[PDB]
C-alpha cells in the first residue's frame, strides 16, 4: 500500500509521507527491509531522491529511509541495482551489508562473480581509514587474489604492461 | 564397583593425591581418555585397565591463588567412547593480602590496578562500594564469577602530586547467601605520582676547574 | 514436547545465536542481526584457533552436553551449513566424519534401498532422534506446501486446510531439481501435538493423537484429523512430528 | 599464406627476432605471435621448432596469453 | 593411460583375483573359482579379523599402497561395489569413509552446489576424476548404453557407432532401475582415446580427442572422432573418458 501511495498519488507531501513510513518499517530487523525490498520500493525512492522536481522535504525523507532500510537489508539481489545508480554516500551501506552476507554464503559469491558487480565495487573509491575502506578490504578477502586481481582497474593495462 | 571415589579438597600450593576408581559396562581393548574445562586439572592422556581392578586415573591440582574450580569431565574410551561422569571441585587458599594495589603515576594518571578478589561461593557475586574518596572509585560497578578469583579494575590517582587518603570496601549482592554477604571485604591502596608542574626558574653563570 | 515451528535447522541456529550471546553476554545488538553476530565471532575465532576442535580452547560450557545430547544427523543436510559446520567444528571431526559417512549411508539407503519408512512404532528413535515439525496461524483455514528434505527419490505434500491435515506424496506434480526414483511405497512414523496458553503464560489445554504410524503410496490421498477454533486459543500453533528411516 | 608457405616465414622470425628487440616489440604490438600460436606444426617438423624458438623469445606468461584460450583458461583455473 | 575393458569395478575384480593369487597361490584352480573362493575367503578374513582390513595386515603389507595407488574413488563409484567392498573389508574402512564423505560431497555439488564441473582442461583432476571406460572390438558395430554412476540421478549415454564415438547424456533413451534426477544442465570436458593394436595388444597406431567441451542438458551431443574400416582390424579397442563434475 505505501508503494501503490508513493508510486500512483502525484501530490509531494503524500510521497514524503510515504518514503517516512517504508523508512521506519524498515530500520528494524532485517526481517522488516527483506519484507520492504521484495515489494520493489527502493528503486523507486532512489529514483525520487535523484529527481530534481521533486522537493526538498521529498528528498530529505526519500534519503532517509533509504539510510534505514539500506542499513539493515540483507536481500542481495535488492541491492545488486543500487551498485550502478546510487550516490557514493549511500553506496558504503550496500557495500557493508555485501561484506557481511557474502562471507557467509558460496552461491551469493557465485552469482555476485558472474554478474560482474565485484567489478564495479573495485571501481568505487573509499577513504583510506574510512568504514568504506575496511568493507571494501573484506570483500576482496571473501575470494582469492587472483580474482580481485582480475575484476581490478587496470588489470587489463597490467596485462598490456606484462605482454 | 570400587568405590573409593574421592572428591578433592586442599588448599592453594598444596597438591592433593585422590582416587576416582570407576567400572565400566562394556568389554574391550580398555584404553581410557579424559577431555577438561577446567585449569590446573592436569593429567595424561592414556590409562589401561587390568583384571576389574580398582584402578584410578591421574589428574592434578595446584591453586596459586585464593580460588576454587569446578572441574568438567567428558569421557571418551578408544574402542567405543564409553563414559563416566563425575565432576569434582578444586580450592586454593593464597592471598596476597587478598591484593594490593600498586601504582606509579604521573600529576593526572588515573591507573586502572588490578585487584585480585576471591570467590569462595557458587553465586555470580556483585559487589558494592563506599568510599570516602572521589579519586578511588570502581570500574562501574564490580562483579566476580563464583568459584575462581577474578581480578578487578580500580582507578586510583589524586587530582595532583599528592596523596588523598580514604578507606575503600566492598560488599555483596547475592554458597549461602550468608557467607556471600560476610565477603566484607576492604582493600588497601598505594599510590605514587610523580612531577608534575614546575613554578621557579634561577639562572647563573659559572667557572671551569 | 517443545513446538516446532518447524524444524530442527532454525532449531540449532537458535542454539548458536544463544551460544554467542551466553558466551558474549557484552553484546547488545539485534536479534536476526544475532545471526551475523554469532556467525562472525565463531568464524573468525576458530579461523584464528583452525586445526583445533571447536570447544577446547575455552568455548561455552552450559552448551556443549546440548550440542553432544543433540539430534545433529539431519541438521547439516544444507551444503552451506556443512560449510559452516567444517568452518566451526562445534562436533568433534571424528563425529563430524561419522555424522558424513551416515549421511552417504542415507544416500545409499535411497539409491541401494529404496527405503520406504517405518512400518512399525520407532518411538524410541522418535523421542531421541527423530525430526520435528510444525507450523503457526494467523488464522484459521488454508496452509498447504511441498515437503522436501532428504526426498530420497520424490516429494511431499503435506496441507492444513480449516482444521484437515492431508498427506499425499508428490511424485508427480510439483517439481524440483531433486531426484525421482521407483520406491513405491512410503512410511512415516508420526504424531501430532497441541497444548494451549494464554497471553500471560496459563496453560489450559492439551491433545496429542498418539504415536503412530502412516503408509503412504506414490502420490496417495489421505487425511485424517478435526479440530475446533472456536475451542482453541489464535494464533494458533501446531507441532507434529516425523520419522522416515527404518 | 597456406600452410606449407607459413614454414619459411616463421622460420625467418624465429631466426631474425632473436637479435632484435625492437621488431619483437612490433611483432608483439601487432599480434602477430597470437597468429603463430594459431598455426598448428607436427610434433617433430622443422615448424613446430620455429614455433618453440619464437616463443623463446618472450617471457611465458606473453606467450601463454597470446595463446589460443587463454582467458578461458583464466576461467577454468578460476574455478 | 590405460585401455579399461571395460569399467573400474572390472579393473579391481581382476586386481582383486591378482590380489588373491599373491597371497594365496597354494592349488591349482582356474578363474572361476579364484573369484568365487576370492569373495567368500575374504569375507571369512574380514570375519575372523575383526576391526582391521586384510592390506593393513602382515601379507598384505606389500600390497597396502599397491592398492592405495588405484582409483579407489572409481570402483567404489558403482553402487554396489561400496556393500561388496564393505562386506569384504580389503580397503580400510577408514579409507572407505574418507572416500564415502568425498561421494557425499560429490552428490551434493552435483545436486545442491550449483554444479559447474570441468569446462575445460582441468588436467589432473580430469585425469582424478574423469571415468575411464572403453570395450573391445572383436567384431566392429554398433554399441549404445545407459550409465548410471555417480552423476546422483544424472545418467550417461555412450555410443560408439562403427569407428566413431557419439558422446551423448542418458535422460529420454531409457527410464531408469534406480534413481534418476531432474537436473537441467550439467557442462562437462571429456577425453576419447581410440588406438587400433596389432592384434596381440601391439600398438603402432593410437587417437585421442585431444581434450574437449560438451554441455550436457537433457540428451545433449558432441561428435568429433574419426577412425575407419582399416583401424576396424580386430581387436579394436576404445577408451572413453568422461567427467562431470568439479
Amino acid at each position: 500500500q505505501l508503494s501503490i501511495c508513493l508510486s500512483e498519488e502525484p501530490e509531494d507531501h503524500i510521497k514524503a509521507a510515504a518514503a517516512w513510513a517504508l523508512g521506519q518499517l524498515g530500520r528494524h530487523t532485517p526481517e522488516h527491509a527483506r519484507a520492504v525490498a521484495v515489494t520493489n520500493t527502493l528503486p523507486v525512492l532512489l529514483s525520487l531522491y535523484m529527481s530534481p522536481e521533486s522537493s526538498e522535504d521529498l528528498q530529505l525523507k526519500s534519503k532517509k529511509a533509504i539510510k534505514n532500510i539500506l542499513q539493515k537489508c540483507t536481500y542481495l539481489p535488492a541491492l545488486e541495482p543500487f551498485l550502478y545508480d546510487a550516490p557514493p554516500n549511500i553506496l558504503k551501506h550496500v557495500v557493508g551489508q555485501f561484506s557481511k552476507v557474502l562471507p557467509h554464503d558460496s552461491k551469493a559469491r557465485r552469482l555476485f562473480v558472474t554478474s560482474g558487480g565485484l567489478k564495479k565495487v573495485q571501481e568505487i573509491k573509499a577513504e583510506p581509514g574510512s568504514l568504506l575502506q575496511e568493507y571494501i578490504n573484506s570483500i576482496n578477502n571473501c575470494y582469492p587474489e587472483e580474482i580481485v586481481r582480475y575484476y581490478s582497474p587496470g588489470y587489463s593495462d597490467t596485462l598490456l604492461q606484462r605482454v | 564397583v570400587p568405590e573409593a571415589e574421592l572428591l578433592f579438597k586442599t588448599p592453594a600450593f598444596q597438591p592433593l593425591t585422590q582416587n576416582i576408581p570407576i567400572k565400566n559396562e562394556s568389554k574391550k581393548l580398555s584404553k581410557f581418555h579424559v577431555k577438561i574445562e577446567g585449569e590446573w586439572f592436569h593429567g595424561p592422556p592414556i590409562l589401561h585397565v587390568g583384571p576389574g581392578e580398582t584402578i584410578q586415573y591421574p589428574l592434578t591440582f595446584k591453586p596459586i591463588l585464593e580460588c576454587e574450580i569446578m572441574g568438567k569431565l567428558t569421557l571418551q574410551n578408544e574402542v567405543d567412547g564409553m563414559a563416566h561422569i563425575v565432576e569434582i571441585d578444586g580450592i586454593g587458599t593464597k592471598p596476597i593480602a587478598l591484593d594490593h594495589i600498586i601504582i606509579d603515576c604521573k600529576v593526572g594518571k588515573v591507573t586502572d590496578k588490578s585487584i585480585i578478589v576471591p570467590n569462595y561461593t557458587k553465586s555470580l557475586l556483585t559487589f558494592k562500594v563506599t568510599s570516602d574518596l572521589s579519586i578511588v572509585w570502581g570500574n562501574s560497578f564490580i562483579t566476580i564469577e563464583p568459584d575462581d578469583s577474578i581480578p578487578y579494575t580500580l582507578h586510583v590517582c589524586p587530582w595532583k602530586r599528592g596523596t588523598f587518603k580514604g578507606a575503600i570496601m566492598f560488599f555483596v549482592k547475592s554458597y549461602s547467601e550468608e557467607k556471600v554477604k560476610a565477603l566484607k571485604i576492604w582493600y588497601h591502596l598505594e599510590i605514587r605520582s610523580s612531577p608534575g608542574p614546575p613554578v621557579d626558574i634561577i639562572e647563573l653563570h659559572c667557572i671551569a676547574l | 514436547n517443545l513446538f516446532v515451528m518447524q524444524v530442527e535447522m532454525d532449531v540449532y541456529t537458535a542454539l548458536k545465536k544463544w551460544m554467542f550471546l551466553q558466551l558474549v553476554p557484552s553484546w547488545n545488538g539485534s536479534l536476526k542481526q544475532l545471526l551475523t553476530e554469532t556467525d562472525v565471532w565463531f568464524s573468525k575465532w576458530k579461523k584464528d584457533f583452525e586445526g583445533t576442535t571447536f570447544l577446547e580452547t575455552e568455548q561455552g560450557k552450559p552448551f556443549a552436553p546440548v550440542f553432544r545430547h543433540l539430534r545433529l544427523q539431519y541438521i547439516i543436510s544444507d551444503l552451506a551449513s556443512a560449510r559452516i559446520i567444517e568452518q566451526d567444528s562445534l562436533v568433534p571431526s571424528e563425529w563430524l566424519a561419522a555424522v558424513y559417512k551416515q549421511q552417504w549411508l542415507a544416500m545409499l539407503r535411497a539409491e541401494q534401498d529404496s527405503e520406504v519408512g517405518p512400518q512399525e512404532i520407532n518411538k524410541e528413535e522418535l523421542e531421541g532422534n527423530s525430526m520435528r515439525c510444525g507450523r503457526k496461524l494467523a488464522k484459521d483455514g488454508e496452509y498447504c506446501w511441498r515437503w522436501t528434505g532428504f526426498n530420497f527419490g520424490f516429494d511431499l505434500l503435506v496441507t492444513y486446510t480449516n482444521r484437515y491435515i492431508i498427506f499425499k506424496r508428490n511424485t508427480l506434480n510439483q517439481p524440483c531439481s531433486g531426484s525421482v526414483s521407483l520406491q513405491p511405497r512410503r512410511s512415516i512414523a508420526f504424531r501430532l501435538r497441541l497444548a494451549s496458553f494464554d497471553s500471560s503464560g496459563k496453560l489450559i489445554c492439551s491433545r496429542a493423537t498418539g504415536y503412530q504410524i502412516l503408509t503412504l503410496e506414490k502420490d496417495q490421498e489421505q487425511v485424517v484429523m478435526n479440530l475446533d477454533s472456536r475451542l482453541l486459543i489464535f494464533p494458533l500453533y501446531i507441532c507434529c512430528n516425523f520419522l522416515y528411516i527404518s | 599464406a597456406p600452410p606449407n608457405i607459413l614454414k619459411h616465414v616463421v622460420g625467418q622470425f624465429s631466426k631474425v627476432l632473436p637479435h632484435d628487440s625492437k621488431a619483437r616489440r612490433l611483432f608483439v604490438t601487432s599480434g602477430g605471435l597470437k597468429k603463430v600460436q594459431e598455426i598448428k606444426a607436427e610434433p617433430g617438423s622443422l615448424l613446430q621448432e620455429y614455433i618453440n624458438s619464437i616463443n623463446n623469445c618472450y617471457p611465458e606468461e606473453i606467450v601463454r596469453y597470446y595463446s589460443p584460450g587463454y582467458s578461458d583458461t583464466l576461467l577454468q583455473r578460476v574455478d
